[PDB]
């Protein structure tokens, strides 16, 4: 390969835009570089932030399991927007209401667990009675010390 | 006693015999899934004996089959906690695995590399019986991570599709 | 999969694809056959109405409204055939679709285990090598001079010729090897 | 442990509702019963959780193997909307599957009782948290519901499968394993519970509406699911809801988290880490 | 058909019993089990010591 | 093996005392297991034992004699310091093995007492805690570069603290 | 030791005086025999370490590095045999001579008693590496890579010479046994903190730290292979060894001059593994993984506890083996596609179903698989760090997660998927490059079967 | 209407105001697009199924991508505000945060030690 | 249903499950007979019982375990033994409910 | 064995007999172990009504 | 679960086509067009392809369904896809 076939810097002229789009195999009215905030982006095109799920699954692409062709400029983020990693496909339900419903359900669950902690459900019964001073000796008693004769009643 | 420990160890040995013969040149000339199925069956039949012994006497043995390494007052060693839970889970898992092995010999034909599937099932069962019988926690983590990878490999059985891998 | 799409993609097949996916999502909702049949007839009535408008600025808005009211009733879990995208068994056997060129690296101990196959294969490859140059020439001498072109792949006109760019269509691995 | 297990037992149960794939339904059944077992660990009754382990094994194995028979019999198709009338075209698989579903529910003498009865008895005889009790009971009802959903859409309605019938239930590498698991799912809980040593002391002095609450609520879930799955047979255009998609989709938890969390992770991993 | 048994069950049991008996039960604390759970009213094999019964319930 | 280092209470077992007029599959399987597995195995081990006794060989323990400790050692004399550091490292390894022995005792006691362990496994517990505190006052807050001099500095700081304490009436 | 490094010198005439057709074979076999005779110094029946002369010694930290250095040479030599096969015979033999020089100098480093011996040899190692990277690299960035890799080291190492010279003028000997038994506590002044930095920020460059690591990707990505093997396997460990040796004369300054470096190592480990999650170049992915691993060794040596030094040794050896293995596995595909881009070829395990097992095992070594000397090291240094501060596990766990992720992603997007049907040049396999992976993995299994050896000074 | 797109969960082809334009100025755009697509497709095929093609295909777009993401970064890096401040933050902020975390923990620990209090009843191996 | 009575209406006079022996034992009791044990400590220990398990009703558990050991085949042998253990435990639970209701009726004595 | 298009296929006695046997064995087991042990309806013991109890039993003064 | 042949495919396709009731059982042939030879619409063609899909248990994509306008074209498509002849 060589220089004219590889990327470069922001074109900043119409003829450079045209040469860059002809390099990247694009339509000049579709070419759109990055906005020159000052970063590694030079003449490399901005493409739509759309995943590889949204590409036609039935078309026999040249790069199957990637949904691309031998040319077809690669998005800067073709290491995250692949089928295996991230999906920006639409949903029948919208992002806003989905997040609202999920967070509300979780928060209501938390609130009701707190309400259950403060309104427990105890069987109307006392505590169990254990005979030998709550088994003082069978739970590390230190037999030399004298115990605390706590006693239950019939 | 000898019978208890002998049976416990013999289970793992039977389960390792298929993985031994898989690395040999004898996967041909026999029917490897039937051999594995029979190994699981005999392992279950052997595992019943510790179960009956426990139901009788309720002893909850502890074995330290092999010493691995000392680390400044820390003796890493292979050791098994052969209590209620271990035996009752071992027997059940071997029962279900025998049945699943017959099924996976019926299902999973149309697959040339069915023996790899069978070997992976045996390896999962071995990691599970390590996890289930462990007395240490390094051994338990061996079985833990083993289960994890086995699920990675069996979920991703059909490695062509980009949903099984996800 | 076999035929490549156009650019314009006129109104009619948009409407028809809408009809198809709508009937399918209805089948998903209306699980039982009687119900799906009833509501499919009702949907065909809905489409038959407004079939003849002659107003390409009314039919398009009817399309947009119908697509919107489809999206507001899109089944979340529709039916998907296996061996189709988004479904089970889609790329399942792709792990078992080995190409043809892998036989070029076989040893003469496996090839000896299948001699007649390779006897036919060598003459297949000979056919390919013979037809390649004429095939390239045919594609060269049929270029649209205005510039625009498609993935249409013209056929062979003469005898002794082969339809251009066929070795990847022919020789494609079977779907259940 | 109590609150988390109860949350799971509710969530995966209501999510199994309005699922079409059998395998996912059994997965959410596993998650629900597992949440119930974690609920059991939420109190000092782990041995009962282990009994539920040993009994759940047989149910799930049998259910998945009946499902796999149903699947490999016909093509790779796994969705109840194209399964049809399996009581008649596969009597063996249907019989075993119904046994497994009934035992998954708290049917009184099929190895699901010998844990689940004690489970619900313990949980309505303990002083921990009322919302956990309530949603676990609702989840048991939902267990009855989705079991009835499988039994309806797979085993009772008319055929929806394609017309080329190539079923073969006859293979000894198929019938014998589910037969063994069925003898398991009928006998092993009795055997185990009457052979194990006694631990995790049970409470049994309590009113009648707590000793029969699991049976009642499972029966009532069966009734509701029967009625509601009969409601689809008649002609009326049913609509989507804000409900029925929180179940069809999984509360949108995958559809959100699996595409924001890796998004921010990977974006921060390229920029702010490598190229910055 | 018991050649499978004698070549997959007996030989490993022989080796394993050899190990358990002459490399594990020799070393001190390899095999450790709980107490055998005596009950009132049994004679003990080791000493003949009879555990007495429980005082009579009402 | 040595039941004074590794003590084991006697395995008192109750007599069977059966009630059923029915069989136990454990015992007959034990008879079969014995007369199948234990008899040829015992034959093989007796063969191996007599073949050992044909040509018996012995080995020893290498008693290491004590040496001038580092407190009797001059600042700079690298030979004395080397010998003292060596005998210290020897004692250090021995102390780790002692700690391992006591931990082993504790675990075995916990298993044999099993459920009722926190009342009759306190002897080994205290025998573990005491030696633990010794190790802690002896080797703990050092690092990878432990040495006789560092242990000595630690001991000296601790004796200084104790002197300052007992200064108080 | 002399019996190990004289035969290693005799391997050079063995190259130059042999036939062109019987030179790889003889030198490979005799290198395996050097590796064999490098096991006599594992005969340590005692606590006292093995001094053979004023020059040479061997402790349990030296010996694993010695053996691994002697063992890598046949592997480098066979991996280097497909490329430069069409090279002239003198060029081959020059490659062989450079590799053997690396062997000799590195053995001399790990066996050295004084620090100046170690210095001149630690720096002599630069010349073979630079020659290998530059004359036999395939690309044009190899020159800038060599410049980076040389001058980072020299910048760090000149202060090291100054500090060693100071220590000689202050004590008199600079020998490691005597600096052990005669080490005065330091007065805790700036004049000694600069000494700490001068002694440490030569090794910390070479390990490397995250503040300074740009030499390691540029070199791994551009060295042919064998340079990459060495640069991943023992040149990074040549800094850890030095830290473990020199830290003894810097107490108590390590209690507070270590916070920045522990912290840099931890955060930059997370940063590097996140980079590994998203990286077009496979040979760079391995390199950033090496940074994310050696950072733990940095933090561990800074903590200076027994568990920590131990786990550092374990991780050192394990990482060396598995990283060399992964570089071999990537080179196996690079010798066919001639591209380091990973997403190019992504549907293997059809053609290479056995190499795809070596891939899997190499990755499971990389991530924390428990029955492995990788997880033993990672776990023990995690335990040391938790003792140090309980709030470090929050970072180690993020690392564990990302380290499962990038390794499994590597495996998937390289092996699993649909075969790139447009690659007729995927030749079946080489018995040579299968034996390579076997010889990398069989040691891992053996050392896992007996890690009593692979520990260090403290166990 | 009743669908709110986002950066994720994008707007489909079915509901965009475009995809229904029947203007004459969008059509020639789409046609030049298809022409480029088909040109490069016929190139990739004429290289794919050429016998005597023994090697693979080089795929220059992937190479341009790797170069843009590896080596074309620093030449086009220009320091600016929102670059310098962002780098200073993302470099030295987590550093300082974890510094104060660990410092507080260690200080509290040595305090509670030297006071002669800390519960280390069995810490042996450290 | 004895939870409405404190969470909804008539609160602060129904007992808490904790502090159930709030008032002294002998209030209203002119004489008292302390509860007895029949299973001594050595029997109850050597039978290898669990701490939760060795309550006042442990002797019937010992009998059940003696059955389940001696007549091990025919594990269905002694159900009467388990019935006795369950009956004694039911009576213990009834004593527990009795203490609850005692305290409930006594918090109403205040007002 | 053969396939059949759009029609109901001939069923083997094996599978139907085995299904009937498993199902009937399940129902036999339920009837048997429910007739014997009907302790799921209610237990041997009654939940006593506490409100109707005395206070002499509880020992309460006015 | 046996395979399928070109004659079987033809028979099944005509079986499906002999029950639409807009195509009478006669008037059809294996080459018979739908629009010109039988007076069918486009939506009817879509319904026909749906019938083929839920007959054979797989999907015909829309781009290819737009082309299928004779039953022999359907048979050719299913024959090329499922790899029938051998
Ligand atoms: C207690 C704690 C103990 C530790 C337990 C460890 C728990 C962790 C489990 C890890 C799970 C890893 C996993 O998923 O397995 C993947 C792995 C996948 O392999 P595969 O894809 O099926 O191979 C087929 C090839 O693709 C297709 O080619 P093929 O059909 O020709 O292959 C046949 C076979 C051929 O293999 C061989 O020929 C063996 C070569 C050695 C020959 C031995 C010579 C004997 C003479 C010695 C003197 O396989 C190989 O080629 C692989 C060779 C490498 C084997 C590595 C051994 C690892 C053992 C680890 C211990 O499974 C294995 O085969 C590895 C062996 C099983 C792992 C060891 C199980 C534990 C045994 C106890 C020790
Ligand atoms: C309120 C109640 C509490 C709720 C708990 C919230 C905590 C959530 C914990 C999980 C967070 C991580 C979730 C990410 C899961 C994931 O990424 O894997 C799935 C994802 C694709 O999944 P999917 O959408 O199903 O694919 C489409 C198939 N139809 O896989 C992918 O394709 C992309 C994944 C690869 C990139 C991985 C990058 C790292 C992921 C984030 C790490 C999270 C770190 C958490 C740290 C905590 C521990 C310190
Ligand atoms: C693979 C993981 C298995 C780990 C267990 C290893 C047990 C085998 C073994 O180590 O045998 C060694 C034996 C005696 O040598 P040794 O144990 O070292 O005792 C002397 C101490 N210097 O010397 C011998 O090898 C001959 C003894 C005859 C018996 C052969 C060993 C049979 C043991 C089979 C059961 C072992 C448990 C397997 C559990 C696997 C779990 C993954």
């Amino acid at each position: 390969m060589t220089k004219d076939m590889l990327p470069g810097s922001y074109p900043r002229t119409p003829e450079e835009r045209a040469a860059a789009a002809k390099k990247y195999n694009m339509r000049v009215e579709d070419y759109e570089p990055y906005p020159d905030d000052g970063m590694g982006y030079g003449d490399y095109p901005m493409l739509p932030n759309r995943s590889q799920h949204e590409r036609d699954p039935w078309y026999q692409w040249d790069h199957s399991e990637l949904r691309m062709n031998w040319g077809e400029p690669i998005h800067w983020d073709l290491d995250m927007y692949i089928r295996n990693r991230v999906d920006t496909s639409p949903t029948p339900v919208s992002w806003d209401v989905m997040c609202k419903h999920l967070f509300g359900f979780v928060a209501f669950m938390v609130f009701m667990f707190w309400v259950g902690h403060v309104f427990p459900s105890y069987q109307p019964v006392g505590p169990k009675q254990y005979p030998y001073n709550n088994l003082y000796l069978e739970r590390g008693g230190d037999p030399t010390k004298e115990p605390e004769p706590v006693v239950h009643y019939d | 006693m000898n019978i208890f420990t002998t049976s416990i160890l013999l289970i793992f040995i039977l389960l390792l015999s298929p993985i031994l013969i898989s690395m040999s040149n004898l996967i041909k000339h026999i029917n490897f899934p039937l051999y594995t199925t029979t190994s699981i069956k005999f392992s279950f039949i052997i595992s019943l004996l510790p179960l009956l012994m426990f139901f009788h006497n309720n002893m909850e043995y502890m074995i330290t089959t092999w010493h691995w390494v000392t680390m400044n007052s820390m003796e890493l060693k292979m050791s098994f906690k052969t209590d209620f839970f271990s035996i009752l889970f071992t027997s059940v898992a071997l029962f279900v695995t025998w049945s699943i092995m017959q099924f996976s010999s019926w299902y999973m034909h149309s697959d040339p590399n069915i023996n790899r599937f069978i070997k992976y099932l045996t390896l999962f069962l071995i990691t599970m019986l390590i996890l289930t019988s462990a007395n240490n926690m390094f051994q338990l983590f061996i079985g833990w991570e083993g289960v994890g990878i086995m699920s990675f490999l069996l979920i991703g059985w059909w490695y062509g599709r980009t949903d099984a891998n996800t | 999969a076999f035929c490549a799409p156009p650019a314009y993609l006129t109104h009619q097949q948009k409407v028809l694809r809408l009809y198809k996916r709508a009937l399918r999502h209805l089948e998903s909702w209306c699980i039982h056959r009687d119900k799906y049949r009833y509501f499919a007839c009702l949907m065909r009535a809905r489409f038959e109405e407004h079939k003849n408008e002659k107003d390409m600025m009314r039919a398009t808005q009817l399309l947009r409204e119908a697509e919107e009211e489809f999206w507001q009733n899109q089944h979340p879990q529709p039916y998907i055939f296996p061996d189709s995208p988004g479904g089970t068994s889609f790329e399942r056997y792709e792990c078992y679709k080995v190409p043809e060129w892998c036989l070029d690296y076989w040893h003469p101990s496996e090839k000896a285990m299948y001699p007649d196959y390779f006897s036919k294969r060598e003459q297949w490859k000979k056919l390919r090598m013979e037809s390649w140059d004429r095939e390239v020439k045919q594609l060269q001498e049929e270029t649209s001079p205005d510039g625009i072109m498609t993935e249409a792949l013209p056929p062979a006109r003469r005898e002794g010729d082969l339809p251009p760019l066929w070795w990847h269509i022919v020789t494609r691995p079977r779907e259940r090897p | 442990m109590l609150c988390l297990g109860a949350l799971t037992t509710l969530f995966t149960a209501i999510c199994a509702l309005t699922q079409n794939d059998i395998k996912k339904i059994i997965a959410f059944s596993t998650s629900s019963q597992l949440g119930l077992m974690m609920v059991t660990l939420g109190m000092n009754q782990p041995h009962l959780a282990f009994l539920h382990i040993c009994t759940h094994a047989f149910f799930k194995a049998m259910l998945f193997m009946c499902s796999g028979s149903i699947i490999h019999s016909l093509a790779d198709e796994q969705d109840i909307r194209k399964m049809g009338n399996i009581t008649k075209i596969m009597p063996f698989t249907s019989s075993c599957l119904v046994i497994g579903s009934l035992a998954l529910t708290g049917m009184p003498f099929l190895t699901g009782f010998y844990s689940k009865d004690l489970i619900i008895e313990a949980i309505n005889t303990c002083n921990t948290n009322a919302w956990a009790l309530l949603i676990t009971l609702i989840a048991t009802s939902m267990t009855a519901m989705y079991s009835m959903r499988i039994i309806y859409f797979v085993t009772m309605t008319k055929p929806r499968f394609p017309p080329l019938i190539s079923i073969n239930e006859n293979d000894p590498d198929l019938m014998n394993p589910i037969k063994r698991l069925a003898f398991g799912s009928i006998f092993a809980g009795f055997v185990i519970s009457y052979n194990i040593p006694p631990t995790s002391i049970p409470v049994l002095t309590m009113p009648w509406f707590l000793k029969t609450t699991a049976l009642i609520i499972s029966v009532l879930g069966f009734l509701i699911a029967l009625e509601l799955n009969n409601l689809t047979m008649k002609l009326s255009m049913n609509k989507a809801n804000p409900y029925s998609s929180f179940s069809t989709l999984l509360g949108f938890f995958p559809s959100i988290i699996h595409r924001i969390t890796p998004m921010k992770s990977l974006n921060l991993s390229l920029k702010t880490s490598l190229t910055l | 058909s018991s050649l499978f048994a004698v070549s997959h069950v007996l030989i490993p049991m022989w080796f394993v019993h050899y190990y358990v008996k002459y490399h594990m039960a020799t070393k001190p604390y390899t095999i450790v089990s709980s107490k055998p759970r005596i009950f009132p009213g049994d004679t003990i094999l080791e000493t003949g010591e009879v555990i007495p019964p429980m005082r009579d319930f009402p | 093996w040595d039941k004074d280092v590794y003590p084991e209470p006697p395995s008192r077992t109750p007599a069977p005392s059966p009630q059923t007029s029915l069989p136990n599959p454990i015992t007959y399987l034990t008879k079969a297991y014995d007369l199948v597995v234990d008899w040829p195995v015992t034959l093989v081990r007796e063969f191996i034992e007599r073949q050992h006794a044909k040509n018996r060989t012995y080995y020893y323990h290498r008693q290491y004699r004590r040496v001038p400790d580092i407190t009797e050692c001059k600042e700079g004399d690298v030979l004395c310091i080397y010998e003292a550091e060596m005998q210290w490292r020897r004692d250090f390894k021995v102390d780790q093995e002692i700690m391992n022995i006591i931990q082993e005792r504790l675990k075995a006691c916990q298993q044999r007492e099993g459920e009722n362990y926190q009342q009759n496994c306190a002897k080994e517990l205290e025998q573990f805690t005491k030696v633990t505190k010794a190790y802690q006052d002896r080797y703990l807050d050092l690092g990878a570069y432990y040495s006789a001099r560092k242990c000595l500095a630690k001991q000296k700081q601790r004796m200084l603290e104790e002197r300052k304490a007992a200064r108080q009436e | 030791m002399l019996k190990i490094i004289l035969p290693s010198l005799m391997l050079l005439p063995l190259t130059w005086l042999s036939s062109p057709k019987k030179t790889w074979t003889n030198v490979t076999s005799y290198s395996f025999l050097i590796s064999l005779t490098s096991l006599t110094l594992l005969w340590q029946t005692d606590e006292n370490y093995k001094n053979f002369s004023n020059m040479f010694s061997s402790d349990p930290l030296s010996t694993p590095l010695i053996i691994l250095t002697a063992w890598l040479l046949p592997l480098m030599l066979m991996a280097s045999q497909n490329h430069l096969k069409k090279d002239n015979n003198v060029l081959q033999k020059l490659y062989i001579s450079m590799l053997i020089s690396l062997q000799i100098l590195l053995i001399m480093t790990f066996s050295a008693t004084e620090l100046i011996m170690f210095y001149i040899l630690f720096e002599a190692t630069l010349i073979p590496t630079l020659i290998i990277i530059t004359r036999w690299g395939n690309q044009t960035e190899r020159l800038n890579a060599g410049i980076y890799f040389l001058f980072y080291t020299l910048i760090g190492s000149i202060p090291l010479l100054i500090a060693l010279i100071l220590i000689q003028n202050h004590v008199g000997t600079l020998n490691l046994m005597i600096l052990s038994f005669t080490t005065h506590t330091l007065d805790a002044s700036w004049s000694n903190n600069l000494l700490w930095l001068a002694c440490m920020m030569a090794f910390l460059i070479k390990m490397p730290l995250y503040g300074v690591h740009l030499w390691l990707p540029k070199a791994h990505v551009e060295a042919p292979i064998a340079g990459s093997m060495i640069l991943a396997a023992i040149l990074l460990k040549l800094g850890s060894y030095g830290m473990i040796r020199i830290s003894i004369i810097l107490d108590p300054l390590t209690k507070y001059m270590a916070y920045p470096f522990i912290l840099l190592s931890l955060w930059g480990m997370i940063m590097t593994s996140s980079i590994c999650l998203r990286q077009t170049d496979l040979k760079s992915l391995i390199a950033y993984s090496s940074v994310s691993h050696m950072a733990l060794v940095i933090a561990s040596i800074m903590i200076q506890t027994p568990w920590s030094f131990m786990g550092a040794t374990m991780l050192m050896i394990a990482h060396g083996l598995t990283s060399s293995l992964l570089f071999c596995l990537a080179n196996s595909n690079y010798e066919r596609i001639h591209s380091r881009t990973m997403i190019m070829a992504r549907g293997l395990q059809m053609v290479f179903p056995l190499m795809a097992t070596w891939w899997l095992m190499a990755s499971l070594a990389n991530l924390a698989l428990p029955p492995s000397i990788n997880l033993m090291g990672e776990l023990f240094i995690t335990m040391s760090l938790f003792s140090w501060s309980n709030f470090t596990i929050i970072l180690m766990g993020i690392n564990i997660i990302i380290t499962g992720m990038y390794s499994m992603y590597m495996i998937i997007t390289t092996q699993r998927g649909k075969l790139t049907n447009h690659m007729i040049n995927l030749q079946p396999s080489h018995t040579r490059e299968l034996t390579l992976m076997a010889l990398h993995m069989i040691p891992l299994i053996l050392l896992t079967t007996s890690p009593k050896l692979i520990t260090g000074l403290t166990m | 209407s009743k669908y709110k797109p986002a950066p994720l969960a994008t707007l489909p082809s079915t509901l965009d105001p475009a995809e229904y334009d029947v203007s004459p100025e969008t059509r020639r755009a789409q046609v030049e697009r298809l022409s480029i697509r088909a040109r490069l497709k016929r190139e990739y095929l004429l290289q794919y199924n050429d016998p005597k093609r023994v090697s693979h295909i080089e795929d220059p777009a992937l190479i341009r991508w790797t170069y843009a993401r590896s080596a074309n970064i620093y030449p086009n890096f220009r320091p600016t505000p929102k670059n310098s401040l962002l780098g200073a933050v993302a470099g030295f902020g987590p550093l300082i945060f974890w510094y104060y975390v660990f410092k507080t923990d260690r200080d509290r620990k040595e305090r509670l030690i030297q006071e002669g209090k800390l519960d280390r009843k069995f810490n042996i191996s450290y | 249903a004895h939870l409405t009575r404190r969470y909804l209406w008539d609160a602060s006079v129904e007992p808490d499950p904790e502090k159930i022996p709030s008032f002294p034992p002998d209030l209203g009791f002119p004489e008292r007979k302390e509860r007895v044990m029949v299973a001594t400590q050595q029997e109850m220990m050597d039978a290898q019982l669990t701490l939760q398990q060795r309550d006042y009703c442990a002797h019937y558990l010992i009998r059940l375990l003696k059955c389940k050991r001696d007549s091990f085949p025919n594990f269905l042998a002694c159900k009467h033994e388990q019935h006795d253990w369950d009956y004694c435990e039911h009576l213990d639970y009834v004593k527990r409910m009795k203490e609850f209701e005692r305290e409930r009726r006594l918090l109403q004595r205040k007002k | 064995i053969q396939p059949r298009y759009r029609e109901f296929p001939q069923l083997t006695r094996s599978q139907v007999i085995q299904g009937e046997f498993l199902s009937s064995l399940m129902w036999f087991w339920i009837l048997w172990r429910f007739w014997h042990d009907s302790d799921a309806v209610l237990g041997h013991f009654s939940y006593p009504d506490p409100s109707q109890w005395t206070d002499e039993e509880l020992g309460i003064p006015p | 679960a046996p395979p399928l042949t070109l004659d079987g495919i033809k028979d099944r396709v005509l079986y499906v086509l002999k029950l639409y009731d807009k195509i009478d059982p006669e008037k059809l042939s294996v080459n018979s067009h739908f629009m010109k030879d039988l007076g069918l619409d486009s939506l009817d063609q879509v319904e026909i392809i749906m019938a083929m899909e839920d007959e054979f248990g797989f999907e015909i994509p829309d781009i290819d369904a737009e082309k299928l306008m004779c039953p022999q074209e359907i048979v050719d498509y299913i024959a090329d896809k499922k790899d029938v002849y051998e």
